[PDB]
Parts: C-alpha cells; structure tokens; sequence
C-alpha cells in the first residue's frame, strides 16, 4: 500500500479553521466505494489517461460510483477534510502486455473540457479515454476567464494545471504492469491551500489511470480487461453543519 | 579612520511604515502627567467586544426587529454574517474591523426582547454555514446550528456565531469572501406562537447587538474609507 | 497585536499640503477676519488630527464643493485615517513630522513653533537683503537638501495633558466657542525656501506634511463616525 | 545546497512592467468587463507567480501574437523563472518587492494593499489641488528619491495557508472558475508620481517590479512544464 | 557624534542576488500555520531522485522501446548520456538540472520490461565512455562497462550510469561538454534471442526511467529557458 | 533608530588597490579540490632564486661567452649589474623584478664551463662597485671584490654579487640608480692562460646564469610593460 508523504495518512488533527465540533464520522466508514471505469483496449494510444476526481466522483457518480451515506454526509456539511485511499483493479492476464500508471494527482482540472465548463456523464462515455494532446501538455484547457468585450482576449498559450505526461511518476503512483501485479494500492493524506477546503467544490486529489504501454494481446486470447476502482476516505473531518446542498 | 559603509539600494527613501525612530528635534520635554485619566485603551479589541446596536432596513434605519403576530414558516429576520454587510456598518465590530484586512473570531449577537413582561414564547436562532441558497424554512433552520431562546428568565440571549472557515483569516471587506455566496446567515426564527397578554401591546420589538468574542483577532491595518466626512 | 493602540497609530499619513513661503510671512489673523487684511494664507500646517481652518483649530471640518471666485479659500486639514479608527476621547502621543516636497528638485526648509507660541513675523536687513526672522530662533528650523525630505520627532509640548479627540467644553466664553479646544496641537510648521526676499520667485511651490504618532496612548472609549447607507 | 528550496527562490527576478499613475485611479472592474467602462488599465501589479490578467488572478497565461487595434490590451504577468523550477504544488514565502524605474530620473512612489483588500479610489481637495487617497493610508506607501529604488519585504498576508502553484478546486461556483484561486497573492502594488492631479503630465511612464521570495517553503512534489521537441 | 562612514563604490546599487535582507514594511503578521500539509520539499534533489519517464523518437514521442524479434548485432536503443539531450527534456533529472549550470553524480536508468509474464531472455546494458565513434556492435558493447539483465526475477533493472569526467562538475547544457563527442552512450543490447511464448504477443516494450543517484549534486542556478510558455 | 553616519570625502570612489572585499553575488559555491596539483607557488621569490640563462650581444643573442685563446689584459666579458640592463631582460631575476619598483639582495651569477673535460686553468671573477670608469685591466680587477675560479672540481661557480648601496632599496628600472654611472660591473677575467688539450676543440664556451640570493626581496608592484605582446 503506497502511503503518501507520511508513515500513516490516517493521522489527521481537526482543522484549525473552525470553532465547532467536527463531524468526525458517519454511518459506514469502514467500507469501500466501487465504481466502474472504462475498459482498456488496443486502440488506446500512449498517454491516453482517464481521470477520476475526488470528491468529484461521489457527486457526479462517475461510473456508478455510489457514495451511499458519504455523499449524503458531504452534502450536509460545508467544509470537508479527508485523506483518500484508492484501489484500482484490472484483471491483467498472462496473455496481455502493457502498463497502466495509476496515480493520485494533486490539484488538477483533468475532468474539464478543453473548451467549456465541466464534463457530463454522456461525454465521458463517448470518448472513453482522454488523449494527451497539446492542450493537456501545455495546460491550455483549464477554463479561460470571460474577460468581456472591453479587454481584447489574449492568446492563452499556457496554464499551470498541465500534465507533463513523462513526469507523472513523481506523484503517489504504482505501475499496473502486465507481469508484476494486477492491482494498485495508494493511500494519500489530506492536502490543501487551507486546513480544510469546501465540500461541493474541491479537487484536492485526482485518481489518474494513464496508459504508458499500449495494450497488446493475441487474437482469440483474453480480451479487453476492465478497470475498476475503490475510493474510501480516511479520517474525514466535516465542519459547518447545514441542510442539503441546492 | 572612517568606517567603510556601502549604502543599500533603498537609500534616501522615506517609507511610511518604517518600524524605527527618527532624529529628535526638540527633546528634553517633561510632559504633564496623565495618571488621573481612567480607562486607557491599550488595545482596540477592548471595543470590538462591547455590544453595539445593529441596523436594519425596514437613511432612517432601525436597530430592532418588529415581531408580527402572524405565525409563519419563514425567518423573522435573516441577515448574512459578513462584516461588510450594511447591518454591521455602524456597529463597533464592523466599523473597527472594516479598516483592517483580516479577522478571526466569533461574532456575538446579543439579543434583547423589548416586549412586555408577561410575554411567553420560544425563539430559534439558526446560524447557517455559507450554502448556495439562503435557508428560509424553519425545517431548514433546525438542521443548521441552532439554539432555542425562550422568553423566560432569558430576556437577553447572546448567540455566539461560530467561526467556520477554510482559511485561518477572512477578508473583512468582501461580499463573497469564500465559496459561492455570502459567508453564512444568522436567522432569528419564532418557534412557538408568541402569547402576548391583552391590554399589553401586540407586535413587540427585539433589539439586536453585535459584539465580538473573546478570541476575536484582527490583522493587517489598511488605509480606511474617508467617505464618512462628505 | 495589530489592534494595539501604540501600534496602530504609529505610521505615517498625510495631513496637509501647504504652500512654501518665499518672504517674511504674516501669520493669519484670528477669527473673524474682515476683508482687506493683507496676510499670508494657507502657508502654515497646524499639526493636529482635529479639523482646522486657516491654520487655526476649528470646530467642524469643511471642504469646498463649488469653489467660486469671491472670497479667499481656506486650507482645511483633517486626519482621515485617524477619526475612522479613533474610537476614543483623549489621545496623547509624540508626533513625528515628515515634510515631502511636491516640487521637482526643491530646496526647502521647515520651521516650527510650539503649542501656544507664535510665528516671528518681520525681517532684518542682512547685507542689503531682507532676511526674515524665521531663519533664526531657538525652535527647530530643519534644512532640506536639494530634493530631500525633512523628518523629526516632536514631543507632546502642549499645556493640555492630552489632546481631546472629542471635546464639549468652551475654551473662551460661550456662544460659538463650544467644542473648540485651544491647546490641542503639537505646534505648527511651515516651509520656506532658504533664500532672501529679493530672490522671491513667481511660482507658488507646494509641499506636503506627513505625520506619525510615536508612542500613542488613548483614553475613554467613544464612538466612530457614522457611515451612510447610500 | 544550491538545490535548497529556501536558497533557490531567494533571488530577485522580474514580474511585471506596470505604468505609473498620475491621477486618482479607477481599479479594474471584475470579469467580465463590458465596453465603455472608463477605468485605468495595467497600472497595478498583482504580486503572484501565478498568471494574471488585468491585475486580477487568471487561470491561464496569455500573451499577444498579433496585437491589433480593436480592444484594450491587458497586462498579463507570469514568473517565468519560477514555474520552470516549481516542481511542487504549494509555496508559502515572504515576498521582497523591488520597484526599479524605467524612466530616466523619475521620482515615483509605490503603494500597496493586502491580499483581499482593495484600492482606495477617490481624491480629496487639499488647497484647491486634487490630492488622491492613495497618498495616505495605513498600508506602506514607500516614497522613492529622484532616481531611486523602492524596496521592502512583505509578509505572507493572505488568508490561504499556502499559495497553490497548482490548484484544481473552484473559488466561486463552477462553470469557468475551476483552477482559479482567489486568495493566492501577497497583495498588489502600483506606482504613482507624488504630485497632485493638476500636474498630470502627458507621457506614459513605466516602472518595473522585481520579486524575491524570502524564506521559501514548498510542499507536495509535482510536475515541471512540458518542453517541446521542435 | 556621527559615526564617520565612507560609502563604497557600489553605493545605491540594487543587485539581484544580494544575500541579505531589506527593510520590513508591514511587519508583525502572524501567518496561519502550515503544520497540516505533509511532504515539505526542503531540497529539490528530493525530486531528481524520483524516476520519471524518458522520451524517444520512433511532437508525439514514446516513453518505451519496442523490441523487434529480429536478432541483430546492433543496439536495440542507444541514446547519449547528456542532460541536454532530448531524451531527457521531460524527465525530472534533465528538467531540474537544465535550469542549473553544473552537475555531479550518477544517472540511474530504471528499466521495466512490460512484456508478457512467460518471456525469458537476457539483455546487456553497456555504458560507454565518450569515444570518437558511437559503439554499435555487441562485441564493442562487452568491452565497455556492462551488466547482464535477465528476464527472471528482475523485470526491473536500475543500471547506475557511472560518473567519469576530467572535471569535478559537468556543463549541463552543452552538446560537447568534453573531449570530442557526446559524453557517453547508454545502450540496451539484447544478448540471447528472446523467447516469447505463442498466444502471447510478439514485440514487447521496455519502459525506461531516468532518476538520479544518491550522490547527485547540482550547482550554480542560472536563469531558465522561458520557452515552455509559448 | 538610524545610526547617524557622516560619509567621508572619498565616498562612491572605486579605488583599484583597496585592501578590502566587496559584496558576493553568487555565493555558496563548492569549488572542485586542488589537492592533487603539486608545486604551489606561494611566493614569486621562489622563481627569482631559480637560475635562468642570461643574454649577450656577440634579435639572436647568445647565453654563453666564447673564450678566445688570445691571452689579454682586458675582461673576457664585463656586463654592468643593473636589473634594467639587457643582459637581464630574459632571466627570471630581471623579468620578475622589472615589474616591481624596488629590490634588495644579492644577484647570484652561476657559471658553467661547457668546454672539454681535460681543460685546466683559472678564472678571476671581479665585481666592482660603481666607479666613474669601468674597470678593464686585470690589475684593476684584483683590487675590487674577486674570487678565483679554477677549472678543477669546480666546473660550476656561483659568484654571489654583494649588495652595496647607499639606500635600503634600489630603483629596479633605472640606468643610473645612484652616483654617476651604472651600478657596478661583474667581469669574468681569465687569470692563467687556458690549457686546452689537442684533438679537443679550442675556443670553449662558458654558460652564464642569473639567480637571486636567499635574502633577495622586492617591493612596490607597478603596472608592467605591456610591450611583450606586440
């Protein structure tokens, strides 16, 4: 289990940006949350990633990722502060070759259409794998500001939420090789610009499954392995109790 | 001989807030003593903690809230908790703290029921965190942080508004300050319908204050708004 | 401790933009002033956060909205950054004056005379040149370099124990001397070009006067000015 | 230890070349800005290594390739020497600002207002001269000599604990506020010639803003920008 | 009296990398604490040692090396060991170290055989010193520094490239850097012909990394290449 | 407050030979070690003491002196002892010491008889003090300071030229340097007629050197003659 930046990412003090008691728990905290993720085929090119934003996946239900009573606790508290623990499985047989890169990317906008707002659930099914184009390498698709008719719109050539695709192994990562393992185990603590961020609008981590070596299998052999994942928050600290988000 | 000094790049620069003295011109002056004056303000947090009146639109604004006898499932008053909001311009919280840049602490709304003596009833006092839509229903008020104020022995309730924020300090002149909207909402709801005795006036008035908690702290003095003088 | 009174008022801020003397001045005659009095107006900076008019302490503060031609306009000064954070009644501190030039490459010089004293207004003929009597004196006449800044710290010189931020008595007898303290000032300064009167130029050179309150002490908690709701 | 993070970012580098104010400014109105808004553009340097546009924090960085006539061009700043060596996500440091003149023998002056505060945009009529309200204030307005350089070290003032080099959340609500931190800045500076508005000249004087990150601390290892293969 | 100081020849000089502080303008600020963030980068050699992907021309480059089934007496891939070479532009060795001037240490190529599980074979990993002509023959590869990597338990081999240099440090942005040409050549040779089982794909892929050794040290920060932003 | 410093009259003066440091710009550099190099020149008097060849006009000059078989009462060679004389331009005495201003010590002419082995004879080595006329006769050579060099075991004689001077140091680029003329005269005289064996060549050659004594000291570095480069 690839722990991140500490020996124990479960250790977490309550936030110092609150005056109330944090809701440290909810009705099922020792259970996982399993969701689908798109299958990996031969036509997937190199570096074609697929991002699962946390906790952006519990809300939009990316791949049937039902949050149970964690989404219904996240909607009833304003500030949320947890460390994640993902587990991507993919049934790599002996008959496959290739290597996924499962990482937990801090603070990126990879679920954002390089041309608009936020992605839907149908548009995650049409493309199935986000190709590493010039936009995602240069960060040219994090959402541009509406400057207005007064200012002449500048030629946006760079944005600091890029992916350098050759450097994704700096993150907490395990390579899902064809002949070492079949599943990864990443456990990350809380990070953020504040001691606790918001609930509806935070993206402090991002599960990221990137194809480093394209899948090749013989015809008639085992075909097209499915990718699952299992997100589970470790020691959350919910602050600011209010009613359900509108 | 001479001490060889290399003067820096900011030489002959008068900076306004330089934390250092200057040459005394007319020294050796014995000032007359000030031991006789009582109440020396050492710190201006001695006056943010003093409860001062708020204002309410119904330039003739009203420090109290009228209490109509109509029982209803909507707040009797609900103002947002922002220190740039115009229900705090003429307090001593929102007038001291507006001339600074950051705050941290608990606003302490002191209530005072100015109705007749034989009134009996309950009030609900729901502070909400900043949500996407302001809470209106009393059912939406119970689920937030609340405290039930009875007209019993408590004709004066000091509801401590908590400090829940994703940063250690808050921008003190900003409408938004945070995620989407308006930083919170205090809301005085009436819980049971208020029994006012006859031959005692209907529609009482609740008088609101705004002090600061004991842990209220301010930071970064800025140049103030000089538009009090026009 | 950014709300500390000794820390909050211990920073430089603008007070007045006064004109620089180029001859032996005539100090502004006390109120009321009839027409036809030949004098020198607005050349003196009465060093006080309280409102002034014609370099003398004033009751109210008054600016001009439509400054038409008839009459002599009056240099009215006020410390805008003070009263918005002056939630107190009395305030004793040692003043630190900085006189920044508003003329490109000006060689000026800053006189001073204490609280209660008066300007020495004549001239002695040195070498067939009218050298005025404000080049000499027992009070600090600091001299600036060509393009430099005059800075010195003045003590609490006045005969009052403290400076009343708010005052309600009467200095002289009543009928429009209510709320007008007489001895609430650190003195008065004035800028003069250190050349004799036959080298008086034609341009009217201004200069700006800054103020830092060293060792601020405030007493008797009081109000803050009323912010409008428009 | 030349790869030391406290050593590597502890050196001066260019951020922005901003224009010097010669009147009371109008701070750039927030996005989106419709045409016909009379304001003052590019006079303010939002002190942040992150990309800016119109002196406000931006998501992306954008320069101009063919700057034609229609529209108002926008001062977009970026710290080129930072992001090429910023292999991390968060970065808290105390800023050291140095403002070097790009005009021969310029007497300028550098204002500042903290992270979350705002520019004071009006003018008071001192001695029939429009002196603006950025000559005064509780924030540092350092004054330069004729041909000198303004230098001071600013603290980590913002309400965020750290500055996100990479940020993925939403400051306000979504739909094009993703990846746009609101409180990631040491403040904003601006240069102004210390003369009143009737002495506004005709030339458009520029000035350059340097930056040194004192006591750099970096967290959460992340990527470096993509170098092309052409 | 005054201390007689003789100012030096570099007076009023703002140097960018002066190893000394400056005047604090807005001091006494308590920053919010950053104890909660894990993983503080004290030193940027904590990220040169993290293995990141390399690039290979076959702007769509490839991190792996395809392994054709044709046995041949020429290298399967052979890239030169120069930190300005475009197989290192998007690593964290060659992207951190390109913004410096000198390096000293051992590049550590971590291999990863991404072929099927029942593959059996050997690979030869020959680092050559900088010779006048690049080694191609496997006989020319055995005579250099080599290590035989079997596809056994070792599906991941970290070949430490030695540091052999006539100077203590090396120019880190230079094609030549030394005597005649190209600073060395890593070369992954296939030693025995690779037995891939049927109904398992032919032509496997070997994935290359590029970390730095534990003794890797850098020196002399230079102004970076700002051409990542266009 | 500020330390009151009065800068001296040589302020902002870059003097070339100021015995003091300056501001480091690019500090914290670990240089590569130089322990491996042998023979560190700590002092350039380690090379004035190394015997180097002289020159003699008979730009093709001759380091030796031919010895004709004609016995004669006049010196075989007699050059003046002046370190500006052109028999010392290409030594290491007269090339190091010409770039200085003063010397003090003993020039040490090392002879070497390069004739055949079975030569037998005597030589007289007369240093003269500076007289009004150069000594020529061998009778005029015996009365000065002399030493008789035999071709016996001594095929190499080091005649220490004494230091006799009316001042502690001598001008090292001056023809005169003293009272009337030319500072002295070394003169190798032949004393007995030299027996050279037949079938061994007549006219042998004596090879002259010029080192410095152990007490040789130099003073006052001057700007050198840059006419070696044209």
């Amino acid at each position: 289990v690839l722990c991140a930046y500490v020996e124990d990412p479960t250790k977490s003090d309550p936030p110092s940006s609150s005056t109330d008691q944090p809701t440290t728990t909810f009705t099922a905290i020792d259970r996982w949350y399993t969701g689908r993720l798109n299958s990996w085929t031969k036509a997937v090119k190199t570096f074609s990633f697929q991002a699962v934003p946390l906790p952006g996946a519990f809300l939009s239900r990316q791949g049937g990722l039902n949050g149970g009573a964690f989404t219904a606790t996240l909607h009833r508290h304003f500030l949320m502060k947890c460390g994640w623990q993902v587990q991507v499985q993919c049934n790599l047989t002996q008959f496959h070759q290739g290597a996924l890169l499962v990482a937990m990317v801090p603070e990126t906008t990879l679920d954002v259409k390089p041309d608009g707002k936020a992605k839907s659930l149908q548009e995650l099914n049409e493309e199935q794998w986000v190709e590493m184009s010039d936009d995602y390498r240069t960060g040219k698709n994090m959402p541009f500001q509406s400057l207005g008719t007064y200012y002449r719109p500048p030629n946006w050539t760079w944005g600091p939420n890029f992916i350098n695709p050759y450097q994704v192994t700096v993150f907490p990562h395990q390579i899902l090789n064809a002949r070492t393992s079949t599943s990864v185990d990443i456990n990350v603590p809380y990070i953020g610009e504040t001691p606790t961020q918001s609930s509806e609008t935070q993206n402090s981590w991002t599960l990221l499954v990137m194809v480093l070596v394209p899948l090749d299998y013989k015809e008639g052999a085992t075909t097209d392995p499915e990718i699952t994942f299992s997100v589970r928050p470790t020691s959350p600290y919910f602050n600011g109790l209010r009613n359900r988000y509108t | 001989g001479p001490i060889p000094t290399a003067p820096r790049e900011n030489s002959l620069m008068f900076l306004s807030t330089t934390p250092d003295d200057t040459v005394p011109a007319y020294g050796n002056v014995r000032t007359p003593p000030v031991n006789y004056l009582p109440g020396e303000i050492t710190d201006l947090l001695q006056l943010a903690r003093i409860p001062t009146l708020m204002a309410f639109g119904r330039d003739a604004y009203v420090p109290y809230v009228a209490v109509p006898t109509q029982f209803d499932d909507k707040p009797l008053i609900s103002f947002p908790i922002t220190l740039s909001d115009p229900v705090y311009q003429n307090t001593l919280v929102g007038a001291i703290s507006s001339n600074f840049a950051n705050y941290r602490g608990c606003i302490q709304i002191t209530l005072t029921f100015c109705g007749p003596m034989m009134a009996r009833g309950k009030f609900l006092l729901s502070y909400s965190p900043p949500n996407g839509t302001q809470p209106q229903t009393l059912s939406e008020a119970m689920q937030c942080t609340y405290s039930i104020w009875d007209i019993g022995l408590n004709s004066s309730w000091t509801f401590v508004i908590p400090y829940i924020s994703p940063s250690d300090y808050r921008e003190t002149r900003a409408i938004t300050n945070s995620v989407y909207s308006a930083d919170g909402w205090f809301s005085l709801h009436k819980l049971t319908k208020i029994t006012l005795p006859p031959d005692c006036p209907q529609s009482p008035c609740i008088l609101f204050f705004a002090s600061a908690g004991e842990d209220y702290t301010l930071r970064l003095p800025v140049d103030c708004n000089p538009s009090y003088v026009f | 401790n950014h709300t500390n009174v000794k820390f909050l008022f211990d920073r430089s801020r603008l007070l007045n933009v006064i004109k620089v003397l180029e001859k032996d001045a005539v100090f502004p005659r006390p109120f009321p002033t009839a027409t036809g009095t030949q004098q020198d107006d607005g050349y003196f900076c009465l060093l006080t956060p309280r409102p002034t008019v014609a370099s003398r302490p004033a009751t109210r503060f008054g600016l001009y909205v439509s400054p038409s031609d008839s009459g002599v306009l009056a240099n009215t000064s006020l410390d805008f950054n003070f009263y918005s954070l002056a939630c107190f009644t009395y305030f004793r501190s040692d003043l630190e004056v900085t006189v920044v030039s508003l003329e490109p490459d000006l060689e000026f010089a800053v006189g001073w005379f204490p609280s209660g004293s008066e300007y020495q207004a004549s001239s002695f003929v040195y070498d067939q040149l009218h050298v005025p009597y404000h080049f000499t004196g027992r009070t600090p006449r600091a001299f600036a370099s060509k393009g430099g800044k005059v800075s010195f710290v003045l003590p609490w010189n006045s005969v009052s124990s403290v400076l009343p931020v708010r005052w309600g008595g009467a200095s002289k007898l009543s009928s429009a001397t209510r709320g007008l303290p007489a001895h609430a000032d650190w003195g008065t300064i004035y800028a003069f070009i250190p050349r004799p009167n036959e080298k008086k130029s034609t341009a009217v050179k201004h200069v700006a006067v800054y103020i830092r309150y060293k060792n601020a002490r405030a007493w008797c908690p009081s109000m803050l000015p009323f912010r409008s709701y428009k």
